[PDB]
């Protein structure tokens, strides 16, 4: 097993080569994400008339460059994950699951570079493919910055309804109050749609300034209820800031809180006593050991608590013992002297 | 038939027949094989398992804590998140003499015949380092 | 009573059609939520000029639906509430209470679409009368949305008073110099009424540019009363977002301390031995169980704090008992001994 | 004419005329009838009502205790939170066995003629569950 | 003193009418801030021309009523403070002092209103006038809202500072770079100071569109500035917003512990006991009061703190003292048996 | 050593005047900020028409103001510092080091004076030159307010890549669907560009007006995403906002506990003690005193932790060992007694 | 002239002519009239005005406190908010059988004697309230 | 050969040969010196060093320790630290006759000799105020 020792230390590579993905992913995710993003931007420059011709040249050589780097890095992956732990059969089936839809994209882009070249609207296609790639690269460690904002918007959701609901109705109060106000001096307010769309873009602030009130009563309900409904279209965004900084701060005092190695040491040990039972040289037995197994998961996971919560009735506890302790002394030490 | 195993299993605590084991119980089967389990340690094992808070384990109880063991997604977590707190490089390996010393010098120290089975088991690389999370799916399956 | 049996399991799945508004309301009030919606949106679309027939004989046949489905609905909900526990007379009345103003707005719209058909602006007061729908329909749950955003924002009246306040005089004075300012090179700035509105579209940042600076002063006077004044018309949504995290994530650790198991279950047994005396088989004993319940009432509510607060005392006078324990036998010990 | 009967009341525990409750004086009426109260027991009592923070109940606090009862809204509230505590349902329904296991098993446990009282006196629904809501109210009534 | 005890009871109506702008401001201090904001909105109205004539005579009727109230109200206000316990007299000036500044106005507006009616821009005069009364009436409680803001804001000075400082850098690089990108092609940047005024209605996001990007360089660089600089011109607000929930917060947690009574019962007792000194009919002696009273009023600020800070070390002392005379009580039972 | 105890005094009055700069920052710091200001604003004036010449003489008297006044100021500065502690010589060297690249911008400055006086685009050179000047005299403080906006920003890092990932997902989504809503309406949205340019007005709700949505589709889509993107883009001020505030509270309460005095103390002495282990006039002795010093360096930085996270287990040790000396205490007694 | 009575009066304290005051010397004088503080008493009195920390008082200190007395505004301003925690109504008023109630039933209770010349002091309103801010001000002045 | 310098003290600790030192080695080679620290004070000792948290010092550690003194940046800086709490000016100055008070009369007090050292080795200004941020690097070197 010594060209399998080399093939081995070949998987060392293979798995040192994963570490850049994961722990420093700065220099490696940042180059490929260059590689999409310069892509786009050079689409979107060839869209306009300025610069065509040379874009379209550039276009053709980087989307080549698109096509082999992802063909390596496809195989770069597969083969980088568990070589033989993840071995090519049914988990290589799982290595080729769902999320690489990215890699069918890649096939089937694959594809359209050879219908481009031997094979023969168009551009929106190719342009709509780099942007599911686009999609992809940026989010392919499964649910990441979705999960995230999932959470914590699940969290606030309460008060996230209120917010939307008081808004949609001071929305639609204003725009019909203000349509009615100049239905008949603005031509820009002909249509209840033209007034909504009006109160789209003076709620949120945009304000194009395309359809503006021109008569007195109509700018006093505009200012009037701009200030009462801009507040509500902006509560979202500071909700969802707040949140995410009270997360933020709480999980970095949870995990200062790192005290962990005889809770965690002791789980290990729990648990191969636990499974040892059923193949060790060496079940009310087993019964016992699955009891302890579960009082260790127990207290390892109050160390994913901060310890503090149970720890006042923890001390409480304590401490009436040694008042009960003292208590019984006394109490023998009279039945001792006196009777 | 696996359940009326547990029911045997369960019947050598709860001699009596009243459906229930108590510290009484299981601290006294577990005496006679030559443990010395303290009363907090015995009322902390039954918490684990009453629902009904009143200290007591009913067949029930017993039963899904016999037919679950580790297999629960909650124990692979955990059990993985422990050997974690060991791997600084986060690259899910833990070195052999790495583990024994943690398995011998802390907590509820293994023996040195214990961690050696330990040791054999994990299907060890060349180097000396561990693979822990497919250590914790043998250990839950 | 067998038939009154089925008649029981009829109120059976009545409470259990209950469940889905209270419980899994997702679906049930989504659905209606987009009959309401979509009747907003089609008298909107039949507004405007494009589409307009089709929509309007799409009107008609969705209006009859509004009104069939909210006149099955109205007895649906009035008998699926407590049947005859909530019987169908005086609790009739408080079935129909206020809040089914929603019914009567129901009754009336049956008598506007019996008019339309029948009978013979109009279409702003149909439009209204959805809008009244719209609101009792996104509300009918007494005081919701409502009653949360009323607290939080008692809560911080103080600093919404100063954030409003300053605002306003910001306001005032910045409309008022740049007024001045060029009251006679633009003619946008004809009126201070004029610089009003200016002021208005320039502090809450919406600027619609309709009326700008053209004086290189009156630019300088905007840019600094901009700058000092856009914060404080930003600050109530800064603040109210704020608080509402701030109330979520406390509430969370509230209800996170689930501690309540004993005391609820002790507060029912000294509620039920306090009512027991003055109707079992079985002055001053009463006198005594009303003293017991109000103390297993307080130990209810000392877990709906969250047992910390009083905690620090709590413990402090336990130790300091269990230090007079260890004086009193140290004395005692010397009097025995001594004396 | 009720507050003499509370008056009445009130002198059986103040018997030397002194217009005050402290704990020597409701612990004592309360042993005579065969009740054993703790000191800590007596002193909780007292200051649910004291609100001069002295140590005593004087009439006024006695007569609105014995006025009020348990018919207050506060008191309504509570009660119905503590029976929410174990509808998991959300439903306003606990089992009548549910009810049975809490009340004899939690708590200062009802005797079992104490709740069969209780399971008799709340209307108790076919299939056998309770909707504690108006057992709230006839309580609180 | 009878005709004097009636003299007592007026000022008992004068103190319960006292009452009213502390107490229960709400409807006197709304009432008088509508008839400021009545003339204010007036004047405006009378700027424009639409309605002109009859808010001029409108105008002269509540100048009127806005002189006659304030000359009732000085009186009011100055024989409803402490009518012989803030006197006549020297508390007279106290009464008159500095922030009465407000009366001197009300005078020298007194004079404005005689010189109209038999004297004889000046309507801009009596604006400003108008505006100086509504800031004092919108906060004659000394520092108030002013305070609040101070305190916060300085609190947050650091933060503040860095936000301030690195939103000018970047608004003084993007105007220059925009400026240097399209000098030429826009009539609009024609100076670096018109790039500028462009910076300040594109970091604050106004946009009030009258000066634009027309080249797609300076498209660019307009894009990456804005998405750079718009969020440190909307920290300011974040920061303060969120300063004013934590404040909140924290205010009503610190007051919610509301353990005072003793303490403060003592605190009283102390002070009297050290005043009693000097004057009772009953220098060492007074020495040791003042060291009394110093202890009570620490005592009576330890409640003013949330009693939890210093609580932690208050237990360990007193556990500590606890064990030490469990180590002496072990020590001497030694002593005693063995020796 | 009398004149050079004049010289120390001189340095005294050096040091005093270092004092400035830190400790009083205010006048001195402010003064020359406005200097640097007051040219930068002299430049821009000087650009626009109206006021030129009068300005351009301005600039010539007061850019000799500031190359006079920096002259001053470096040898202010280097001598001011250290003067003989921080000696003339490799001190010196790192007295201009690095960060006087100031004093390098200053001593080229000079030359462009001369060279405009005497030696003869330059007024860009001229304004590039101030606009250096300007930011090192506002950052001369090391890493400041860079080094704390680096700190938060790091903090939330993986908030702040989620707002700016779902954002940009956002952007270009929208421009994407609008473009292909009216590529063929608007002249506008001619190209794909053209949309992405509406799209950052958009979602950072500037809002030009330059291009608008005109057909009713395109209006819906651009209401719709503006409502789902604009939040997005306005979630980082929200973010950094809250975490400086809640910086800013974190560090006052920890600053709040002050307890240091003993701990401090106690580690100057077990250093001193450590030092004088190798010079006093008095390796396993070193080894002793440099254990006790790391363990009194610790008990000061648990000073500096607010001790109360190892506090909840250090009191719970405390409290287990009297239960333990109770316990003994206890068993002895029964073994002196029973036996 | 002042200074050397505070003088005079620190030496009856610090008799010895060290500089200083312990709780030693503090405890003696005042159980010699027939006071009985405890040590814990006599250390937080002496921690008052001890800034050096080291448990003494030297005579700058014990003139500082002496000059001072209550005039300082932290005195004045602490004194009216332990009132305004007995005036619910916060019109700056006390009744004089709220005032009565107060002192001689809480805390350090004052005698009837000591807390008749309190409210003898007070100027008393014929109604019976007692405006405690102008009776702040009477003790620092 | 500094490191075998090094070897030889740690050997005077670990005089069996087994690679560490526990509470017992140190704590016994201390009182022999006529020191006397207590149990908690040596676990303490121990644990500032002891990476592996099994109560012991090896080698390695105890190498470390001595290669490194003081000179590290967490020193320089802790200690200066610790001086500014002392220097309310804010000017990197502190008096010598403060100096003098702090460090005899708080904490483990020098005696005059040991105070009177560290005062000549600093080199004290004219008017008698210290530079202590150079007195730092001193120590630190
Ligand atoms: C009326 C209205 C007003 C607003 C500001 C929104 N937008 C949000 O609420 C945002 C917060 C999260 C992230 C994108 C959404 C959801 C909506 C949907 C409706
Ligand atoms: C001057 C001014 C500035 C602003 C921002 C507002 N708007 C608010 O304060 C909002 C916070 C709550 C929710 C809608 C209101 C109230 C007002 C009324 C006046
Ligand atoms: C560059 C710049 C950007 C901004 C947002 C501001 N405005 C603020 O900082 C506000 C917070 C308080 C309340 C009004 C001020 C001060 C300033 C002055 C300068
Ligand atoms: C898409 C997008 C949206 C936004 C709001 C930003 N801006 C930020 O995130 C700001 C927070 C710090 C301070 C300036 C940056 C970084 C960026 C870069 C990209
Ligand atoms: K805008
Ligand atoms: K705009
Ligand atoms: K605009």
């Amino acid at each position: 097993s010594a060209a399998h020792k080399r093939y081995r230390r070949l998987q060392n590579w293979v798995y040192n080569v994963l570490e850049r993905p994961r722990g420093w992913a700065f220099v490696y995710h940042v180059f490929i994400f260059l590689l999409v993003f310069s892509c786009l931007v050079l689409s979107v420059l060839s869209t306009i008339q300025e610069h065509q011709e040379l874009a379209n040249e550039c276009l053709l050589i980087l989307e080549f460059v698109m096509i082999v780097v992802f063909g390596l890095e496809y195989i770069v992956r597969v083969w980088s994950a568990g070589c033989c732990c993840r071995y090519r059969g049914w988990q290589g089936r799982f290595r080729f699951a769902r999320k690489p839809f990215c890699v069918i994209d890649f096939i089937v882009f694959v594809a359209s570079v050879a219908v481009i070249a031997a094979g023969t609207a168009t551009s929106a296609l190719r342009s709509m493919r780099f942007l599911q790639i686009l999609r992809m690269v940026r989010m392919d460690r499964r649910g990441g910055t979705w999960k995230l904002l999932g959470s914590v918007v699940y969290a606030h959701s309460k008060e996230l309804i209120t917010a939307w609901y008081i808004g949609f109705l001071v929305l639609i109060f204003a725009s019909f109050l203000v349509y009615l106000a100049e239905k008949d001096a603005n031509s820009d307010f002909s249509s209840y749609a033209d007034s909504l769309w009006w109160g789209t873009i003076t709620l949120t602030t945009i304000g194009y300034g395309d359809k503006t009130p021109h008569t007195w009563l109509g700018r006093v309900l505009a200012a009037g209820f701009a200030l009462l409904g801009i507040s509500f279209f902006a509560l979202p965004a500071g909700i969802l800031g707040s949140g995410f900084a009270l997360k933020v701060q709480e999980q970095h005092r949870q995990k200062h809180f790192e005290k962990r190695r005889m809770p965690a040491a002791n789980l290990i040990q729990a648990a191969w006593r636990l499974y040892s039972t059923d193949m060790s040289r060496a079940t009310v037995i087993r019964s016992i050991r699955i009891l302890k197994f579960l009082v260790a998961k127990r207290k390892f996971k109050e160390t994913l608590r901060p310890y503090d919560v149970k720890d006042v009735i923890e001390q409480y506890s304590a401490g009436h013992l040694d008042m009960l302790g003292r208590i019984k002394s006394l109490q023998t030490r009279v039945d001792q002297i006196v009777g | 038939e696996q359940i009326a195993e547990f029911k045997e299993a369960f019947s050598l605590f709860d001699k009596d027949g009243d459906g229930t084991i108590t510290t009484k119980e299981l601290g006294t089967v577990m005496r006679s094989l030559g443990q010395n389990p303290t009363e907090a340690e015995l009322q902390d094992m039954i918490n684990e398992v009453d629902a009904d808070g009143n200290g007591t384990i009913d067949f029930p109880e017993f039963l899904t804590m016999m037919a679950r063991k580790m297999k629960d997604t909650d124990s692979e977590e955990e059990i993985r998140e422990a050997f974690r707190v060991f791997d600084k490089d986060g690259n899910g390996y833990i070195s052999a003499a790495e583990l024994r010393h943690v398995m011998t010098n802390l907590g509820e120290k293994l023996t040195d015949e214990e961690v050696d089975e330990m040791i054999r088991e994990a299907d060890i690389d060349g180097d000396g380092q561990v693979n822990y999370e497919e250590f914790v799916q043998m250990m839950t399956a």
